[PDB]
């Protein structure tokens, strides 16, 4: 998941301007466990965090964040 | 100008406490970067001492703040167009302003407005935001606590 | 051979590069200095891909549990 | 805008839906999609009900109207001739 978010490289606009970076992933341990999530209809996932900072050039401005991307499974 | 320790007013962001100054070099230059907080959204803004009357940052106003944003919001014989569009497209850029004074405006005409007849639940989301925003910056010019700041506005807006 | 771990992560890559399509799209129609981390992007389409890989999908299969030999295969 | 939403909302969907109930279930979609990017959670129908100001009932009704057919014609796996219109009586 470090390579994958990584392999995104912080992108620029048509005038250079923006950048958005996804430093660290991180998870948290499931809300569900196995049996509950086996018993009552759900999916064994966990959710997952990242890093993003966001950097304007023009202003000099960072913003960094953290962001939850998802219950990953 | 900007110190640590001290509490500054973000655009967009509300007030914010600074924690300290950062020497970040870029292109072999050390630009003075300081970098602050606030308690909403959990995001660290650094910004350069240099271009930071640019991007458009501000202190604490004192006591000549409170009795200006309270006489504008007393302003009587305020009116709108009757068009909602072009009020529509006027208050989100007074908004962007960042103005005390036109974001003081903009909250008491819209409160008035969803007082007399109720407007929607749309904009329900943007008075919400401007109302936390504006809370937030006189909670922390007057260094009362927020629910006394959100307490304290009930009986001068009527 | 593509293992769990390398299928998984294309299916994110898919979703993160929508999200990365989706993100240029909001860019571009949004003016600076009300740009949020919390705001520009948009983990929808990652949720959304991940959750059509897990699902009606060749790769994913319904385990067989006949027998722990059946599993193990 | 106007025009292109407009027959987005007349054409779109194959079970036709007024312009005032496509504005109402995309609104409704967007401040759901709004608060689970907030909360990091799928918002309870009670919350968005008072968020909206409507009453849940009306929510559920809301969510019920906000759905797509799907077709007969959808194979099941492996087999292509077992269709999907040969399963229901």
């Amino acid at each position: 998941l470090e390579e994958i978010f990584e392999e995104i490289s912080p992108i620029e606009d048509f005038s250079g301007s923006m950048s958005l970076t996804f430093r660290d992933h991180r998870f948290e341990p499931p809300k569900n466990s196995i049996d509950e999530c086996k018993d009552r209809d759900f999916t064994y996932a966990a959710p997952l965090f990242v890093t993003a900072e966001f950097t304007n050039n023009e202003t000099g401005e960072i913003k960094s964040q953290t962001v939850f991307m998802g219950d990953f499974p | 100008t900007f110190k640590v320790g001290d509490t500054v007013v973000y655009p967009h962001h509300g007030a914010a406490l600074i924690e300290a100054i950062e020497t970040r070099q870029i292109k072999g230059v050390d630009k003075t970067y300081l970098v602050l907080k606030v308690a909403q959204g959990d995001l660290t803004v650094r910004v350069p001492a240099d271009n930071a009357e640019f991007v458009g940052v501000r202190d604490v106003v004192g006591q000549d703040g409170l009795d200006r944003v309270f006489e504008v919001l007393r302003a009587p014989y305020a009116e709108e167009p009757t068009n909602w569009s072009r009020r529509y497209k006027a208050n989100l850029e007074k908004l962007a302003s960042g103005d005390v004074i036109k974001v003081a405006e903009v909250v008491r005409d819209l409160w008035r407005r969803e007082r007399e007849r109720g407007l929607s639940a749309g904009e329900k989301r943007m008075l919400a935001k401007a109302r936390q925003i504006l809370v937030s910056e006189l909670a922390l010019a007057e260094n009362t606590n927020e629910d006394k700041a959100e307490a304290l506005l009930d009986e001068v807006l009527a | 051979i593509r293992n769990v771990g390398e299928l998984i992560q294309n299916q994110v890559r898919t979703g993160l590069a929508r999200m990365e399509r989706v993100v240029r799209e909001r860019m571009t129609t949004q003016d600076v200095e009300a740009i949020t981390p919390q705001t520009l992007i948009n983990i929808r389409p990652v949720v959304a891909s991940i959750k059509e890989f897990f699902g009606t999908s060749q790769l994913s299969q319904f385990m067989d549990q006949n027998n722990p030999l059946s599993g193990l295969t | 805008r106007q025009a292109i939403t407009r027959a987005m909302a007349d054409q779109a969907r194959t079970i036709r839906i007024p312009v005032h109930m496509v504005e109402v279930i995309n609104k409704l979609a967007r401040v759901q999609r709004q608060m689970l990017q907030d909360l990091g959670r799928e918002p309870t129908p009670e919350e968005l009900a008072k968020e909206l100001d409507m009453t849940p009932e009306k929510v559920i009704e809301v969510q019920k109207y906000g759905r797509e057919p799907i077709s007969l014609h959808t194979p099941l796996g492996e087999d292509g001739d077992s269709e999907f219109g040969d399963l229901i009586e």
